[PDB]
């Protein structure tokens, strides 16, 4: 165990949070670069985070392209450390490089693409990931992009129930949910990969809420405030109000200004109300949008 | 009617053959036996309905339960140690909100301090190589419920039922595999509140044939029948709250016509 962390070299602290701290670390022996992800145990003495058990056990079940590869896991018996592959940047950090530029289509494209193929295998193997937003989507100089952060994820062969508090980040929150369903669905996923796509096209957040019920409002506005028609049973749902605002659909060509009909196909099938209704990962790699699809290589303002 | 449906079914097929206890690890156990082991589980059920915790919880604590002791031996007065440790790992993985350790610790009697459990837990996440996303009865069961025609809410409480006593009795419960186990259950459920059998749907689904299934249905049959008379009673008590419909109170039949 011991002799394992020796055999690293610490290169540099690449993230840090109410999770842990992230290293940057080469393998001494070996040479392999590689992100050393440490979770420390006393601060509750409450033994392995469940946060761990999910991401761990369900990681080394996963292996893809577009997932990325945990490497090993170390228990001493105070710290806990997680191996992974190393990459050099993720998606909110290099949106924000690009603010003046923008992010090319074709790269978008390829992004999209590689992302939906990572959840198409998430899903296939009953695993939800439930936290995609662009800080977990990590990339390298090669033009690869990776789910990340398997910490909120969860094995669904048997259904997922809702928590208040083990949440996607308000802004890639999926409507049921806020509309108070009782089990989380693939639909989620693919709802927050939709809110991501379009950031990347307009360089501007789709639904930036400042709390739930703003977030519902601002989902609304956009794209029409839901009826029994568009979505049976949403009158029904805990949360629906009868004394709700009801908004006309905006046109979406004027939402996403850049897509052509292809892409503007393909996001309204990705935010479909009804989460029954909303596309699937391995339906979406079929859609023509992805026709021409080829892997450019950004510039990583390193 | 789910999209990856066929493709998570495959996958759980495959998952379940890997995730598989050593059949016989009993009796080359020194010290342990399939009697305190049948005490232990209706002990976890017990602590489960004390927690109000969900059924999947309690079907992998069992899993982890049986995978340890495949490898492990463990002397009577720690495998209650094991348990603990194993209902510890199955909430975290499967619940919400996880109890805290110290209610784990509580509910010992405070037999082992809160250093033991968690260090058990380590050691149990050590020897199963952190794996605990295990293919359960219960998930096989979700999967077969869609197939109903239509849902009868008490066919699905009397097959939980049923899969949840093939828990206590690792004789002969050990040597069927969830997926096998889940369909005899569903069946003899179906055919006890509709007199409905094994769907054609599900043949196809699965690949089992009534034929296929009898032998783990007549193990079963019996284990129903002999329900009232067996030492460990936690499970028929938590079955006759009206949350399960009462099933735990409905008579078998006497015979299945096979
Ligand atoms: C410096 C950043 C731009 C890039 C970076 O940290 N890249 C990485 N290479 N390998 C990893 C990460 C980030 N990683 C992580 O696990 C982090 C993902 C984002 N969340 C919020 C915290 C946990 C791993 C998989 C260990």
């Amino acid at each position: 165990p011991l002799v394992d962390m020796e055999n690293f070299q610490k290169v540099e602290k690449i993230g840090e949070g109410t999770y842990g701290v992230v290293y940057k670390a080469r393998n001494k022996l070996t040479g392999e670069v590689v992100a050393l992800k440490k979770i420390r145990l006393d601060t509750e003495t409450e033994g392995v985070p469940s946060t761990a058990i999910r991401e761990i056990s369900l990681l080394k079940e996963l292996n893809h392209p577009n997932i990325v590869k945990l490497l090993d896991v170390i228990h001493t018996e105070n710290k806990l450390y997680l191996v992974f592959e190393f990459l050099h940047q993720d998606l909110k950090k290099f949106m924000d490089a690009s603010a003046l530029t923008g992010i090319p289509l074709p790269l978008i494209k390829s992004y999209l693409f590689q992302l939906l193929q990572g959840l198409a295998f998430c899903h296939s193997h009953r695993v939800l990931h439930r936290d995609l937003k662009p800080q977990n989507l990590l990339i390298n100089t090669e033009g690869a992009i990776k789910l990340a952060d398997f910490g909120l994820a969860r094995a669904f062969g048997v259904p997922v129930r809702t928590y208040t508090h083990e949440v996607v980040t308000l802004w890639y929150r999926a409507p049921e949910i806020l509309l108070g369903c009782k089990y989380y669905s693939t639909a989620v996923d693919i709802w927050s990969l939709g809110c991501i796509f379009a950031e990347m096209v307009t360089r501007r957040a789709l639904f930036p809420g400042d709390s739930e019920i703003d977030q519902l409002f601002r989902i609304f506005r956009t794209l029409g405030t839901p009826d029994e028609v568009v979505w049976p049973g949403v009158t029904s749902m805990p949360d629906y109000k009868p004394s709700f605002p009801k908004w006309a659909r905006q046109d979406f060509s004027k939402v996403v200004p850049p897509l052509d009909e292809d892409g503007r196909s393909l996001l309204s099938q990705m935010l479909h109300y009804d989460p029954n209704k909303r596309i699937s990962a391995k339906a979406a790699l079929a859609h023509p949008f992805f026709q021409d699809v080829t892997k450019p290589v950004p510039h990583l303002r390193l | 009617v789910p999209d990856y449906h066929e493709d998570i079914h495959t996958y759980l097929r495959e998952m379940e053959v890997k995730c598989k206890p050593k059949v016989g690890y009993m009796k080359k156990q020194p010290d342990i036996t399939n009697s305190m082991r049948a005490i232990l589980v209706d002990w976890l059920v017990e602590v489960g309905e004390e927690y109000k915790l969900q059924n999947e919880t309690l079907h992998l604590a069992v899993n982890y339960i049986d995978r340890f002791l495949s490898s492990m031996s463990v002397l009577r007065g720690k495998l209650q140690l094991v348990g603990t440790a194993a209902m510890l790992l199955a909430s975290k993985f499967e619940e919400i909100y996880p109890p805290e350790v110290a209610e784990f610790v509580y509910i010992t009697d405070d037999t082992y301090t809160k250093k033991q459990v968690l260090r058990m837990e380590h050691l149990v996440l050590k020897v199963l190589t952190f794996d605990l996303a295990a293919p359960t009865v219960n998930q096989f069961l979700t999967q077969y419920f869609l197939h109903q025609q239509p849902a009868n809410c008490k066919v699905e409480s009397l097959a939980m039922f049923l899969g949840e006593l093939s828990l206590i009795d690792a004789d002969p419960y050990l040597k069927y595999l969830p997926s096998v186990i889940a369909g005899a259950a569903f069946h003899l459920a179906l055919y006890t509140v509709t007199g409905q059998s094994w769907p054609e749907s599900l043949i196809r689904k699965t690949g089992y044939t009534l034929e296929s299934l009898k032998p783990c249905l007549m193990d079963l049959h019996q284990t129903y029948l002999k329900a009232p008379q067996h030492a460990q009673q936690s499970i028929r008590e938590k079955y006759k709250n009206s949350k399960y419909h009462g099933v735990s109170l409905l008579n078998p039949p006497e015979t299945l016509n096979l």
